[PDB]
């Protein structure tokens, strides 16, 4: 359902949506599909078919995505008229935006039933893999699936986030939005109404949202970083009862899938944020050009 | 400072219901798993139920299954136990204790509440504590033994239940001294056999003493070791 859909324009000519509870739902079974095959070395040979099934699923889900493409291209088209209002009083094509934006969310909820069929196929596949899990005695279950899988598929993702300063990344994006406001203040003052002073206001505000979506996803990134790093130490280098092992691997597939969601989206949002920052620079220069001319 | 004040206890006609609650103060409640452990009259420590820090997972003792229900409200910092279908076996002092380890409440119990009394008006690992009763004089090196029915690797913790007061943790990993516990107390062991060593018994009469495994699902306790001076 809506309120949980993210818009992404990493490129100038690119726009894609993402249903956050779907990417997390799919990522969750992506983990316990792997955790349930690396548990005992007798079963690693299944990765080829597991990778193969995730590909089949990611294709069926994106066939459903490509149905709304027609409405997508309308909005990509609407934006470009606002981006560079070259060849065009303003709220005329500006309102055409909000309605085509909302016609596409309406389009997704149309196939919301079609997305669930692809989702449960990931759960049904994930389940029949994790249920077949067995130990030699059920009293001493080995944390070898958990150990390998984290070190390989997850550890890298954690390491990268530790290296960067996701708080200076935010603190820098803010300085960009604040100086744009100060200069757009000086420009709307110096000349008054002009269609491009309204495109600067549009993008500036549009970028203010992408920042708030970034500020929020890095907060989940910060929390799931300490938790996954803390929790992991208690689920490896030991043996559990089988009913406790299955429990601990689900708690993991949860921390993972929620961390992976907020990391994957934060990158595309940073991508979109700085993609809109470029457009905002072109306009800014064109205005400075227009202004000095009058003098 | 920490505090787990419990409430909700009293006399109950057999077969009815009663709700028990716990008031958490002094720590990040949201990060800790909680446990309810009872002590029937004169008998030892029987674990009732546990819940994870996020309240997602929660497990019970075999006897109370289908009757009791644990829950927590992280905002108010509240833990509760809804006891239904009360049998005469549920007569006990009910302790609300905090798990040592975050999220899972594994590896023992940091702090304990005083406990609230319930009076009804009518597989799992087995710990075998060696000396049931023991009478020494001041200064004696004292030793108690705990035998586990299954190899539990260093997941052994020792507790000190003074006369009519909430248990207190002394050793967490098989040999790990809790800060504030004097030098004297020491533990050792692995797999199946573990032992606690009170060198130089000090005058604080140490009352009864219980061990606890935390490797498998129901964290089993041994019977006690009453220590007289």
């Amino acid at each position: 359902i809506a309120n949980s859909i993210d818009i992404l324009q990493e490129k100038e000519g690119h726009l894609d949506f993402v249903i956050i509870p779907h990417y997390t739902f799919l990522d969750y079974y992506k983990h316990l599909s792997y955790n349930s095959i690396y548990h005992k070395s007798s079963t690693y040979g299944k990765y080829i078919a597991v990778d193969a099934f995730i590909k089949k699923i990611n294709e069926a889900y994106d066939k459903v995505k490509s149905k709304c493409n027609d409405i997508k291209n309308d909005l990509i088209a609407t934006i470009k008229k606002l981006e560079h209002p070259y060849d065009i009083a303003f709220k005329k094509m500006m309102d055409e935006y909000n309605t085509k934006k909302k016609k596409l969310i309406k389009c997704i909820k149309n196939h919301e039933n079609d997305f669930n069929k692809i989702c449960m196929d990931m759960k049904n596949y994930g389940t029949n893999l994790f249920e077949q899990l067995s130990c030699y005695n059920n009293n001493f279950c080995n944390t070898n699936g958990i150990r390998y899988h984290y070190d390989e598929y997850i550890h890298k993702l954690i390491l990268s986030v530790k290296s960067k300063n996701l708080n200076k990344d935010l603190s820098d994006m803010t300085n960009i939005l604040q100086q744009s406001e100060l200069l757009l203040t000086n420009l709307n003052k110096k000349m008054g109404s002009y269609i491009y002073i309204d495109t600067i206001k549009f993008i500036h505000k549009e970028m203010k949202h992408i920042f708030n979506r970034i500020e929020y996803h890095t907060k989940i990134i910060n929390d799931k970083t300490k938790i996954i790093q803390d929790k992991i130490k208690l689920n490896i280098w030991r043996t559990f009862q089988k009913d406790e092992l299955l429990k601990r691997i689900l708690d993991m597939s949860n921390e993972y899938s929620l961390f992976i969601t907020s990391d994957h989206l934060r990158q595309m949002l940073y991508n979109t944020f700085y993609s809109k920052e470029k457009h905002l620079n072109n306009i800014f220069h064109h205005l400075i050009y227009v202004l000095q001319m009058k003098f | 400072e920490v505090q787990l004040v419990e409430s909700g206890g009293g006399v109950v006609q057999p077969g009815r219901s009663l709700r028990l609650s716990c008031a958490a103060s002094g720590f990040a409640f949201s990060s800790y798993g909680m446990h309810w452990v009872r002590q029937a009259p004169g008998k030892g420590l029987e674990w009732v139920a546990l819940i994870w820090s996020d309240g997602s997972n929660k497990d019970y003792a075999d006897s109370v299954k289908g009757r009791f229900t644990i829950s927590r409200d992280n905002s108010k910092s509240t833990l509760s136990l809804q006891m239904n279908s009360l049998r005469a076996e549920d007569t006990a002092v009910y302790y609300c204790a905090r798990g040592k380890e975050e999220y899972y409440g594994s590896g023992g119990s940091d702090y304990w509440g005083q406990g609230t009394l319930i009076t009804v008006s009518s597989s799992d690992i087995v710990m075998t504590q060696s000396p049931s009763s023991l009478s020494a004089s001041v200064g004696d090196r004292v030793t108690i033994t705990c035998r586990a029915s299954q190899s539990i690797s260093s997941y052994l913790h020792w507790y000190q239940q003074k006369p009519g007061k909430a248990p207190k943790l002394l050793i967490y990993a098989a040999s790990s001294l809790q800060s504030g516990v004097p030098s004297r107390f020491s533990g050792s062991g692995s797999g199946t056999d573990f032992t606690l060593t009170i060198s130089s018994l000090q005058p604080a009469d140490f009352a009864t003493y219980y061990c606890q495994q935390s490797y498998s699902t129901p964290p089993t306790f041994g019977g006690g070791t009453k220590v007289e001076i």
